[PDB]
């Protein structure tokens, strides 16, 4: 507009929290042991 | 075999060959030759 620049402002909400979300816990790793090293046989659910 | 007093005996020694290695898996019609494991030795995330 041209007759006056008569402006506010006004609130954004659902602004970003924080806050405690569900995640998987993938599949149980075996762990076969060897003269100094692991081995490990993995079998995952979703990429991990 | 016996037809009309003849005698045909046919064989043996055809190569001693096969495809069919030790252990089989059948499967839709479909044969395969896996190294299956024995019952109480399948392990997760593999056949048995």
């Amino acid at each position: 507009a041209a007759g006056a620049t008569l402006k506010g402002k006004l609130h954004v909400p659902f602004l970003l929290a924080d806050g405690k979300c569900t995640v998987p816990l993938a599949p149980e790793p075996m762990i076969t042991f060897g003269f100094r090293s692991v081995s490990l046989k993995l079998h995952p659910k979703n990429p991990t | 075999v016996n037809f009309n007093g003849v005698k045909i005996t046919a064989g043996p020694l055809s190569t001693a060959w096969t495809p069919f290695d030790r252990k089989i898996v059948q499967y839709a019609g479909e044969i395969y030759n896996y190294d299956f494991p024995e019952y109480g030795a399948g392990q997760p995330g593999a056949f048995g």
